């Protein structure tokens, strides 16, 4: 007396798999309701039965449970209601502060943009950290992984991006201004409440959206909000607007997908993972892209973050994601412990987009930078014992050594693309070299502020022109030139 | 209730099918006929009315065709004031041969974990006097810690000790969950803590509660032990508006366990060997041990890493749910160094300057920094020799030696195994040594003078004793 | 002249001990991927057998 | 024709059930019923009258029971000289937006390698215009060319280059298969392509066709995309009897997606996790890359080394087909020598007497030497002095630091940025000059006379300008 077109009856529920009978015109990835209320995903429309994986615990599912048919594929709410908002994987608050006003669901399975319809990334998306805008450039609509091993920086590095977003968002200019979405994939709630009440504390929630899928949740929910988080974000870059978004622990969803393919009994591949999972990655981050002009011209950049074990960057998700990804931004706990923080490896560190995501000032001293530090690594080797060299590599490692102590900047400090040109400018013209190397973060410091209160008017020129014009490396030679003079005290 | 029989009995999987209605998963089905009590929790729904279970304890004697009963609740244990000073089992038990345990209250050891809004935001430190912690990695009221070491490293020990110097003194009640560790520690605490004080047999002021799946429990009791004892402490937390502290010995055995029957349960193996559902098990274990807007639970958590290996899955999921980590090297036990506490991988969350205050901040820093530094000259030392560095290169071994030192701290419950008497150093104290060795005050003093003491003031003392002796 | 001596014969030293260095890098670069590689192979193995167990 | 229906929609592998005769394997079958077209290439008869099938396109939204029919032959792709200028996806659906591709005709893209007697028996050198290739690593024609490097070594520059010498002086065009090509990437590529003017808009001047196979799709398209772009190269050589350049992309890609598509059709992996079938796909791929009695594919393949292991089976197995290598360094494009070709590092097979000319082989290895020696002493200049060498040391070094630069040639496709028209710099003109300094005859020369400069004669040239 059952349709079993419509409606099903669980034959078997276990692990989060449930074998259900029936269904027969169900349409592959359409989201269908259990009995108990719990929803859940059909991805094995095997033919025989149609394998619906739990998005709950499966206590409340038992066998002979009607599972009916909702007809539609995964939506989350979209829109900028969201602004503001912890949600979950499926967009349902979670911050207890009310509904979600949104007025348009969007599917999380849409297909990336073509060819056509993207643009060069030139729009440079300031992270606000001195050795990522300098030596790691990243342009709205690239994705650039944040990858390294635990306990790294690699959350701070994304976070801080966040903070400095609050600068230009604040402000009336539109074409600057970047709302951020954060995907927490596997965090614990305590850890996504620390986080956001550090962004709430910045005051930059009002420009964030926190999907979070945490551990307790269940693995579908987990595979789920990359997708979800991206579609929310895609509703900015389809209507002109600049987005960013940080899937954090991407390998967690990698995890959850495994899980489900393996219960799902999906062949099995290398370590366990299912074949697809390049494919699951890819066609996540390929959304990440710069519209031109005719579909608006907005972006959504990609921040993925992976934890490589060891610094195994051969290991299968990472290799996936760096193949998939325009560069990264290597992290080493070494550099961590030896006062390098941030713990950006500049080496390993690349951008595919390059300088093209750099503003023309931040080009003309971080080309300097880039190479005279990449002459110091080259000699870093004789440092140790490299008092007797030639005085060319006692140069080199001096002029090493003060960037290095100029790149090091504060956690929960993100600084403006002017600051960061002059303290560049005062290192890479050579002003710190007769400085003790000590000395330098404290001159860092005490030049910024005298920079930023006393020659307001210059940084103006910086951040409005976006050149260091002939007259501005006049003007900024005499500022700190008499500033280096008195400094030391 | 819906009486089921025994089909099918291969090692701890138990298939029973039930004629009526089906009991739903992790509900407790009691085998009936056996002279023990043998639980029986539902995992999965095979089908044609039948469910795979997973025994909480021997599956011999079992015979096809045994009518198996249904409770109807997941596993339910006593909970409550009465139960501390006792011991019980994965199914709540008494197995300190003192009667049974009347607790007016039963409760499930699985349950939902609390939601996003019943997460505390606040982050206080909690001094446990080690050096090594209280300085590089403090431990935080209410945060998560947890003891990552291999085997023979220090992390008994070291619970032991976390144990006597905080949970003594901690007013508000504990809860000891051994699984799947050793049951001569776990006779050796219970013995030690009647004699503490903290088990009272005689009056009702007990303050921590035991609950022990050893090694020799089936892999099914060793994978949910860890939930009874975390049910436990909920009750601790929820029921009663208190701050609880969860020990527990080993969850690496968690994850094992489930290692153990996921074949059989019919999962394709995840990598290395694990079960598919490895993370998810674990995060529904983990989640539900957090300290809400109710009550405080500040859990210290032994993890084994497997052959030492902190890439191997289950120590590698375990690090993303606690706040505070402390590592235990064998090389520096290798060393002597006791506690084996690794100085450059030991993180905390706290470990902020805002939080913890600038000078503690940047003489942690200012000692991992050193220490790295100490790393790179060996390297050299290697080749050059010592008598072939710089002064300054000298001077930096020299001091890191010293730091290394000076981070060993004797511990009361390693008192029969090192010989020397437990001290408890104060965090100041602590701070203000390590500066002051950072600083080069006490460079004079020979690095033999830092090694097994207390503060700085001991560490001076014992080198006017060796000099004395010379 | 022991002391010109002395450092040429510690420069040509070291020089040699760089290359004997190198020579046991590529060799131990050798076994590391084919090492690495029957890791993976074993690790597929292992998955593969308890795939069609069940 | 023998219309299906969906029996089992498991990932990109879904299963069709065929009432009436059983399509072959190898075979698209369009589903009924979607806005956007999924074919389905027919991999395994399961019996009971199914086909397990593998999707180009998502598979979301199939419903079982949906019907699919067959077209009766292996995916066909427009194919003619229209596709030049196009960028057509593993379908062969335009994915350009500049309407549809209208060719007279359309081939499968499975096709088999050509036969023993079609092979040639001689192997030729396919003559670059560059001269760093075509003196040290010569190109062969038919053969398989290994394109080490990656970015900031001048990889489009180089390939576009080609294209436009190949172009120029064979007469045949190119076809560009790029396998799971970055879009965003792909996009760059084509813009540059159409600045540079390999690709022209407004009319058919047009000398390169684009097969992208973009990650976002599935991994059976990324594996036939190469098979697609093969096919479109396959018209120029046996109906035009052309010499075709096929620039494939990241073959390590090509690898991986057959790795893919083995897993999700269940195939126990092989060692290291790769396909079971690594070797005949890739035979089946290279050996359609050949020199027939018509004309030749030569093929610029871009090779990934995965952590850097050349004894991984992907290395190995690409490496048994290659014929060349091209390695891009940084370093010499530190140098500033453009195009940034290692010489000493870049070898060829075909670097043999008996195919390149007794003076080939001479310049090349002499070359080889008077580079290997500088390097060699370049240390000994570094501890000891410039003074501190022999005279023929200095020697060594001032005919080596002049091959070095002469190695360096403008190119064609960058002459707008560069403002220095791109030469195309005869075998003979290349072994003529490097022979010359060899001999010493312009030692007398500056050596920034023999910088981005083409023939011998324009060093000279320019070193009479200087000053
Ligand atoms: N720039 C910095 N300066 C000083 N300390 C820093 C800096 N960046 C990060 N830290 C410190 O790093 C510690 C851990 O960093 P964090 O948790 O962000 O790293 P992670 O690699 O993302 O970690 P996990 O993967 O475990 O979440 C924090 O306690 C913080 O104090
Ligand atoms: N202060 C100390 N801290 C830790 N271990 C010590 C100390 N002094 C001696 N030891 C030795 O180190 C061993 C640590 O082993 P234990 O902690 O019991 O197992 P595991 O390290 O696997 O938890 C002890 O058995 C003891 O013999
Ligand atoms: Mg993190
Ligand atoms: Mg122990």
């Amino acid at each position: 007396s059952v349709d079993l077109e419509e409606t099903g009856r669980v034959l078997s529920i276990g692990d989060g798999i449930a074998r259900v009978h029936g269904l027969r015109n169900v349409q592959a990835e359409e989201m269908v309701e259990f009995s108990s209320g719990l929803k859940g995903m059909s991805l094995n429309l095997e033919p025989d039965n149609v394998g619906v994986v739990v998005f709950g615990n499966d206590k409340l599912i038992k066998e002979g449970d009607i599972v009916k048919r909702t007809g539609a594929i995964v939506d989350v709410p979209v829109g900028e209601e969201l602004l503001g908002r912890v949600v979950d994987a499926l967009g349902n608050a979670i911050d207890g502060k009310g509904p979600i006003g949104s007025k348009t669901r969007r599917r999380v399975g849409l297909k990336a943009p073509g060819i056509i319809p993207r643009i060069s990334v030139r729009e440079p998306m300031q992270t606000g950290i001195k050795a990522v805008d300098s030596l790691v450039p990243i342009g709205r609509g690239q994705r650039e992984l944040i990858i390294g091993d635990r306990q790294t920086g690699k959350t701070s590095i994304a976070i801080d991006t966040i903070i400095n977003q609050k600068r230009f968002n604040d402000g009336t200019d539109e074409k600057k201004k970047l709302y951020c979405i954060y995907v927490a994939i596997g965090q614990k709630r305590s850890t996504v409440a620390q986080l956001v009440k550090r962004l709430t504390d910045a005051d930059a929630m009002k420009y964030t959206i926190v999907v979070s899928a945490t551990a307790s949740d269940a693995a579908p929910l987990q595979y789920l909000a990359p997708y979800s988080g991206c579609s929310m974000g895609e509703y900015f870059r389809d209507n002109g607007k600049h987005a960013l978004i940080i899937y954090d622990d991407l390998s967690k969803q990698a995890v959850a997908y495994r899980q489900m393919s393996l219960l799902l009994r999906r062949p099995p591949g290398r370590e366990a993972y299912p074949g697809d999972v390049f494919y699951l990655h890819s066609r996540l981050l390929e959304r990440a892209a710069k519209m031109n002009d005719a579909f608006g011209g907005g972006s959504l950049t990609a921040l993925p973050v992976i934890e490589t074990q060891a610094g195994d960057v051969s290991a299968y998700i990472p290799t996936n994601v760096i193949s998939i990804t325009d560069g990264q931004i290597f992290l080493e706990t070494e550099l961590f412990y030896k006062g390098i923080r941030p713990a950006i490896n500049v080496g390993l560190s690349v951008s595919r987009v390059g300088s093209a995501a750099q503003t023309r000032a931040m080009k003309q001293v971080a080309g300097t930078m880039k190479l005279e530090l990449a002459q110091y690594r080259e000699v870093a080797a004789f440092a140790q014992f490299g008092s007797d060299l030639d005085a060319a590599t006692q140069q080199l490692l001096s002029r090493g050594v003060r960037l290095t102590e100029l790149l090091k900047q504060g956690q929960y400090a993100p600084m403006a693309i002017e600051e960061q040109v002059a303290v560049i400018y005062a290192g890479v013209r050579g002003y710190l070299d007769k400085l003790e190397p000590s000395k330098i973060t404290k001159f860092e410091n005490a030049f910024l502020s005298h920079v930023i209160s006393q020659h307001q008017a210059l940084l103006g020129k910086i951040r409005a022109d976006g050149k260091i014009s002939e007259e501005t490396d006049a003007k900024l030679k005499e500022i700190v030139t008499n500033f280096l003079a008195g400094f030391e005290a | 209730a819906a009486t089921g029989r025994i089909v099918a009995v291969i090692g701890a999987v138990v298939d029973v099918q039930f004629d009526e209605g089906l009991p739903p998963i992790l509900n407790a089905l009691e085998v009936q006929g056996r002279e023990t009590r043998l639980v029986l929790e539902v995992a999965q729904h095979l089908g044609e009315s039948t469910v795979r279970t997973i025994a909480m304890d021997g599956t011999e004697g079992l015979v096809r065709g045994q009518k198996v009963l249904d409770s109807g609740a997941p596993i339910k244990i006593p909970v409550g004031p009465e139960t501390l000073g006792r011991i019980m089992n994965v199914i709540g038990e008494p197995i300190d041969e003192r009667g049974p345990i009347k607790t007016k209250q039963f409760a499930a050891i699985h349950a939902e974990a609390p939601e996003f809004m019943e997460m505390s935001v606040e982050q206080e430190i909690l001094v446990t006097g080690i050096k090594v912690v209280d300085l590089l990695a403090p431990y935080a009221k209410g945060g998560k810690i947890g003891l990552f070491g291999g085997a023979g490293v220090g992390k008994t020990v070291l619970i032991m000790e976390l144990i006597n110097n905080v949970a003594k003194a901690h007013g508000g009640y504990s809860v000891f969950a051994g699984v799947g560790e050793r049951t001569r520690e776990g006779n050796d605490l219970y013995h030690e803590m009647i004699e503490s004080g903290v088990i009272n047999l005689k009056d009702a002021t007990s303050k921590v509660a035991l609950v022990y799946g050893q090694m020799n429990e089936p892999p099914g009791a060793r994978a949910r032990v860890a939930l009874t004892g975390l049910t436990v402490a909920e009750y601790f937390r929820d029921q009663e508006g208190q701050d609880v502290l969860l020990f527990i010995d080993n969850i690496f055995r968690f994850t094992q366990a489930g290692s153990e029957v996921s074949a059989l349960l019919g999962r394709i193996p995840s990598a290395v060997g694990y079960q598919p559902t490895l993370a998810t098990d674990m995060g529904t274990m983990q989640e539900r041990i957090t300290t809400t807007k109710k009550g405080s639970i500040t859990s210290v958590q032994a993890i084994y890493v497997p052959a030492d290996d902190l890439t191997d899955p289950a120590p590698a999921t375990t690090f993303a749910h606690l706040d505070a980590t402390t590592v235990l090297s064998r090389a520096i036990a290798e060393l002597g160094i006791y506690p084996a506490v690794d100085p450059l991988d030991s993180t905390s969350r706290i470990m902020d300057p805002n939080i913890v205050g600038s000078e503690h901040y940047d003489v942690a820093r200012g000692v991992q920094k050193i220490l790295q530094d100490y790393k790179s000259l060996q390297d050299i030392i290697a080749i050059l020799g010592m008598d072939e560095l710089s002064e300054e290169d000298k001077l930096t071994v020299s001091r890191a030696r010293k730091i290394q030192r000076f981070l060993s701290q004797p511990f009361q419950v390693a008192e029969v195994f090192t010989g020397h008497l437990g001290k408890l150093v104060p965090l100041k104290e602590t701070i203000k040594g390590f500066q002051q060795i950072l600083a080069g005050e006490y460079d004079h003093l020979p690095e033999q003078a830092f090694y097994m003491v207390g503060p700085i003031e001991e560490a001076v003392a014992k080198a006017d004793k060796l000099a004395e002796e010379h | 002249e022991s002391t010109t001596s002395e450092q040429s014969a510690r420069m040509t030293a070291m020089d040699n001990a760089s290359k004997n260095a190198s020579e046991m890098i590529d060799k131990l670069t050798l076994t590391f991927n084919r090492t690495r590689q029957a890791v993976i192979t074993k690790e597929l193995i292992e998955i593969i057998s308890g795939a069609a167990a069940l």
